[PDB]
């Protein structure tokens, strides 16, 4: 049909500078002076939101930081100066022919100063213990950059089975990341060891961040 | 060696691509950044006619024939010739509008013809013909299309003629071409 | 205000069908086109089809012919899409969107999640999490449910500053989700904090109070 190629796929720009996203169609989507190319913004959990219609026109309510330009096959979305809330995925779409297609999308990551994760650990509650199972959870919140490693230690020995991690997208306000790790096990074997340690290796500290608690100790 | 010279730029209309239902109203506003005070005027792109001076043009009870070109002119009074224009194209919702309802062609019998068919409407219409053959569509106005079809002059075509049907989501309109011969 | 409201999430067996709805308000429903798009696993956008409610005229993407059927009920000002003969590659979020004669989408619906699976609905287990500036962090773990999604709020949704609700993680056809809340040391356990969970697919609503 009619293909839209977005470049780049990922974009990391510091707050206050400019983001330039590109979109090239396999055929011209401009006729008679109208360029049937449109731009959308998509934040996590939310539907796509219209930014620019007909290549260059700003939708009412969209701040003047956003602008679009181009013609024929080449179009560019410009964001300047990028704010924290601009962390999202941006799509182009054409209405020249049918079927309507979209670009592959471009996710914008927002650079900020490095931040240490806030770590909290929680034991399996007794309401779960009335079911023969026991999950220990570890939250790691508001850190930068994205990359982080976490590691569960049961009495010094490493647990690798029964662990489920979960990462968030970049927060729209502090431009940080968060991670949740749950270690699921049978109650019996939870009651056969004492120490439960949640340790994390992040770029913020030379020493891996360790936070633990002991089962027998109350 | 720096220079500070007079200028007008950034002539923007609002709304940029208006779509209005028939009978509704439309309010167009013109904007321009320049190095002095500015005057504004509104034209009707297809005619020379001036409509209203100043930055805002208020239209009411829009008929289908009010669609198309409106041009804002952002001038400087103190500098003759220093202006800049910006065109806005308004689209009225309506069925297809044939540029001609019935028209007539003089032909010879050993001949092939490139026939044509214009139509207007919002959304932009498409045209089909009542004879076999691939026709090429030229879009030239966000609401106008010109279809072109090559037909061979045959007795059955002199008998029936040929008709183009312009269709859009709001309705259909038709137009016919008669074929008559050498003396 | 223009509003596009889509029906609830769906759990459909393979080969069966489903009829998604999109009820409109705030504008003349017969003056605007309704489009449906598909987004799988949060990335990408495919345009499915469009319908004009004034004249009942539909145009379909050839990718989706035989899969989608666009219907409109002017009585309730609602558009409908019928997905037929479902398989796993249909499990996605489907948006409805409004457009004019230039086919750009000014208003979008919230999105209906559709899960095509043979697995059965399972009610979640909601577990509170107690901790054992300079402030405290609480949590709430919902474990082993199907299908997506659930809704997790705190104090009926009245306290939203500081939430980190983490995406669901699929494990053995059962999902697991967890959320946290960080508030001042001055207000725990002074003020009382509840984790509110709602899993509509099993008709189970839960509120569990954290306490030391
Ligand atoms: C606007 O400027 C053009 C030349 O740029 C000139 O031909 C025209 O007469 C001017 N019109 C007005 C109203 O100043
Ligand atoms: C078809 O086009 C003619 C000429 O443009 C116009 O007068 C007529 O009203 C149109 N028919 C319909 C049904 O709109
Ligand atoms: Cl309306
Ligand atoms: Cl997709």
């Amino acid at each position: 049909e009619l293909v839209m190629t977005q470049s780049p796929a990922s974009l990391a720009v510091s707050l206050g500078q400019r983001a330039t996203i590109s979109c090239r169609a396999s055929k011209s989507v401009s006729i008679s002076g109208y360029s049937y190319m449109h731009w959308y913004q998509q934040k996590p959990g939310q539907p796509p939101k219209l930014l620019i219609y007909l290549a260059s026109n700003l939708e009412s309510g969209v701040p003047a930081r956003f602008s679009g330009s181009g013609s024929g096959t080449d179009f560019t979305l410009n964001i300047h100066p990028v704010e924290e809330e601009d962390a999202a995925t941006y799509y182009c779409q054409h209405s020249r022919e049918l079927p309507y297609t979209f670009g592959g999308g471009t996710k914008l990551e927002i650079k900020r100063a490095d931040a240490a994760p806030t770590v909290s650990i929680f034991p399996p509650s007794s309401e779960q213990l009335t079911s023969g199972g026991a999950s220990v959870v570890c939250f790691l919140n508001n850190f930068y950059p994205k990359d982080i490693n976490v590691k569960w230690k049961i009495d010094g020995s490493e647990r690798q089975n029964g662990v489920l991690n979960s990462w968030t997208d970049q927060d729209s306000k502090d431009s940080t990341y968060s991670m949740s790790s749950t270690l699921t096990l049978t109650k019996d074997e939870y009651e056969r060891h004492n120490s439960y340690t949640c340790e994390a290796t992040h770029k913020t500290s030379t020493s891996p961040i360790v936070k633990s608690f002991n089962r027998n100790e109350c | 060696q720096e220079l500070l010279v007079n200028y007008v730029s950034d002539v923007r209309v609002s709304p940029a691509a208006p779509e209005r239902q028939e009978g509704s109203s439309l309010t167009l506003t013109c904007e321009a950044e320049s190095s002095q005070d500015l005057e504004f005027q509104w034209l009707r792109e297809e005619t020379g006619q001036v409509l209203e001076r100043g930055p805002v043009l208020q239209l009411h009870d829009l008929k289908r024939e009010a669609g198309g070109g409106y041009r804002c002119v952002a001038s400087v009074p103190s500098i003759p010739g220093l202006n800049r224009t910006q065109l806005v194209n308004v689209a009225i919702f309506g069925p297809p509008w044939m540029a001609f309802k019935e028209r007539k062609v003089w032909v010879k019998e050993n001949m092939v013809l490139n026939l044509s068919c214009e139509a207007s409407g919002h959304p932009r219409p498409t045209i089909s013909w009542n004879v076999n053959g691939t026709a090429s569509e030229q879009d030239q106005d966000p609401q106008r299309v010109l279809s072109t079809l090559n037909v061979l002059v045959t007795p059955e075509l002199l008998e029936t003629g040929v008709e183009c049907t312009a269709s859009n989501d709001l309705g259909k309109n038709t137009s016919i071409l008669f074929l008559e011969l050498v003396n | 205000e223009v509003q596009l409201l889509e029906s609830g999430a769906e759990l459909v067996r393979p080969g069966a069908s489903v009829k998604l709805s999109c009820k409109t308000s705030g504008y003349i429903f017969t003056n605007y086109w309704i489009h449906w798009v598909k987004q799988r696993s949060g990335q990408g956008l495919e345009w499915i089809a469009r319908i004009y409610p004034g004249t009942d005229i539909t145009y379909y993407n050839e990718k989706f012919k035989g899969k989608a059927t666009l219907t409109v009920d002017k009585s309730s000002s609602s558009a409908y899409m019928l997905l037929s003969s479902l398989k796993s590659e249909d499990s996605s979020v489907y948006f409805c969107a409004r457009s004019g004669g230039y086919w750009y989408f000014d208003v979008w619906g919230a999105g209906t999640t559709v899960t095509v699976s043979s697995a059965k609905t399972t009610a979640p287990s909601v577990y509170p999490l107690a901790p054992v500036g300079s402030s405290v962090t609480l949590g709430c773990l919902v474990k082993g449910y199907f299908p997506e999604p659930v809704t997790l709020t705190w104090n009926s949704g009245s306290l939203s500053s500081g939430v980190h609700t983490f995406p669901a993680v699929l494990n053995s056809d059962l999902y697991t989700l967890s959320s946290l809340m960080t508030v001042t040391s001055s207000t725990w356990p002074s003020q009382s904090i509840t984790c509110n969970v709602a899993h509509p697919a099993s008709s189970t609503k839960v509120d569990k109070k954290i306490e030391p």
